[PDB]
């Protein structure tokens, strides 16, 4: 059934799972024509496809040929993500293929269950909670291969770095949530925070800074205070 | 024309013969239903007066035998057999008839109304679907569950409808998964018609069926095959223009003779509003989205 808060240690049990986010899938800018009408032009997007025990993270690069000459975009790309995750699925050896997959938008219920027809065992299912996958491209190094790559292209990431060594599945999700979330209500605010003391870097092989686990305390309550902040600015409160 | 004998009426009932009804008493002197047109299946049922639960009847068709009702008092039901000794059964009339004890099946000579709901129903295809061989003649009833339902519990007392599944690897070509999804014509055209029943009038003939089944027995199992046909057919960009405008003919009568009270379980809202209004065939159906608008407002 679907996702929620009450199911939510089910994330970190020992079934393989997969989260799929495709709000990243279908991008455009929205520009006027010399004739003052209005027209898009697509640019690169992504598939966001999480494991959240693990951390790895399968990051399908959509480039923007596939939207060539196809109408009723929004619909084809919900399609699109159903294919490659299925493909994805289909490339993987039998002991790793999850045992669900849990799509982020209701929108991705159809197009997923009919591309995984082939695999009855696999539940797909949506969930309640509002996650911030959406924000994945303002992690620097995930927008940078996106936008750079010129033909279609997967790139696989650990988007926990080396956290897992010092911390449980289920405290290493709820920190990306939450910097997600920082990034998602107030990206260069939230990109100040992380970046803000230069003796700190992010390892070539890393998406976030070598915090110790003191700073991790003060990041993650910086981030917070962020949140709760423009909750306040947002609701004058 | 053709009649079916009663051997006596026992317990108290409401009697049908196709769109017709009427109440019998408790011991009633009620020797069947007379003048009864040839040409046609027919179906005749029956609800207690004490224990509405349960409508159930016969499908028939009366150039296949002579047929009889008689009650069974074990198994508490008005059950039809066939009488093979042909002067025995010419007799039992003649005498019914000649002390008027028989109802005359009542048709007004202007009305096609049975005609237009059964146009395509044969009694071949109705026995494929209710399997029991020994008889010429089929016994349905409201709890009876169709195949589709029991894969999601006794085979023998199903209706084998034709399984539809839009989500299925049937109705999905491998590599076509968001053509076929979303224009069902493959499905309907190749895998259903070609396939599966062969020609149109076969699919109509099934389709007509499940609604008659729904509609005299509340046969939810049958409500479901109904809308599941109409849908595929309006699903489908790419229909013989014929059967659309004989879809749109069938569809007409169905919601005409509804009854009026009995929309709030019969007819399925979201079916519907797709079928009229985002469907492919949204204009090609002018006569039942022109009596649904007038009769049922209210589910759109
Ligand atoms: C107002 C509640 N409606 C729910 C849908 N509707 C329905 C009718 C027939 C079938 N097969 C399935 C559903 C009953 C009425």
């Amino acid at each position: 059934g679907a996702m929620n808060s009450s199911n939510y240690a089910e994330l970190f049990n020992n079934d393989i799972k997969l989260f799929v986010d495709d709000t990243n899938v279908y991008r455009v800018t929205v520009h006027k024509t010399f004739e003052g009408n209005v027209a898009t032009k697509a640019i690169n997007g992504c598939i966001f496809t999480l494991n959240p025990k693990t951390g790895h993270l399968f990051l399908k690069i959509i480039h923007t040929s596939v939207w060539a000459g196809q109408k009723r975009l929004s619909q084809l790309a919900k399609w699109k993500t159903a294919e490659e995750v299925s493909a994805l699925v289909r490339s993987l050896p039998k002991e790793e293929q999850p045992k669900q997959i849990i799509v982020t938008r209701k929108a991705m219920l159809d197009p997923l269950e009919v591309h995984m027809l082939d695999f009855p065992n696999i539940a797909i299912r949506p969930t309640e909670l509002r996650l911030p996958f959406s924000a994945a491209m303002s992690i620097d190094k995930l927008s940078d291969v996106v936008m750079k790559a010129t033909e279609p292209q997967m790139v696989l990431f650990n988007i926990y770095d080396d956290w897992l060594d010092r911390i449980s599945s289920y405290t290493a999700f709820s920190r990306l949530t939450l910097l997600l979330r920082a990034l998602k209500t107030n990206e260069e605010s939230a990109k100040m925070i992380l970046l803000s003391d230069p003796t700190i870097t992010i390892k070539s092989y890393h998406l976030w800074p070598s915090f110790t686990d003191e700073q991790w305390i003060t990041i993650e309550s910086q981030m917070r205070d962020l949140i709760l902040t423009e909750y306040g600015r947002k609701y004058n409160v | 024309m053709n009649t079916v004998p009663f051997t006596s009426a026992p317990i108290e009932v409401t009697i049908g013969i196709d769109q017709y009804s009427f109440n019998v008493k408790e011991n009633q002197p009620f020797h069947g239903i007379k003048d009864i047109p040839i040409g046609h299946v027919h179906v005749i049922h029956f609800q207690h007066a004490d224990n509405s639960s349960m409508r159930y009847g016969y499908w028939f068709d009366c150039r296949m035998g002579n047929f009889y009702i008689q009650y069974d008092p074990k198994d508490g039901l008005y059950k039809m057999m066939e009488e093979r000794d042909g002067a025995k059964f010419e007799n039992i009339v003649h005498n019914f008839k000649e002390r008027q004890m028989m109802v005359s099946y009542p048709k007004i000579d202007e009305d096609d109304t049975w005609y237009n709901l059964t146009e395509f129903v044969q009694m071949d295809k109705i026995r494929k679907i209710v399997r029991k061989d020994e008889n010429q003649f089929s016994y349905v009833d409201s709890s009876m569950t169709t195949v589709q339902e029991n894969e999601l519990s006794d085979p023998a007392h199903s209706l084998n409808y034709t399984v539809i599944n839009f989500k299925s690897r049937e109705a999905i070509r491998p590599g076509h998964e968001m053509e076929d999804f979303l224009d069902k014509s493959y499905y309907l055209n190749t895998v259903m018609l070609q396939g599966i029943f062969k020609n149109s009038s076969n699919y109509f003939g099934e389709l007509q069926f499940a609604f008659l089944n729904a509609m005299f027995f509340g046969n939810y199992g049958s409500s479901l095959q109904w809308h599941a046909m109409i849908e595929l057919i309006c699903s489908s960009a790419t229909v013989p223009k014929h059967m659309l405008d004989k879809l749109d003919e069938i569809l007409y009568y169905q919601i005409k003779t509804l009854p009026e009270q009995y929309s709030d379980i019969l007819l399925n809202e979201r079916v519907w509003n797709i079928c009229l209004y985002s469907s492919f065939q949204k204009n090609s159906l002018h006569n039942t989205e022109k009596i649904m608008e007038n009769k049922y407002p209210e589910l759109l």
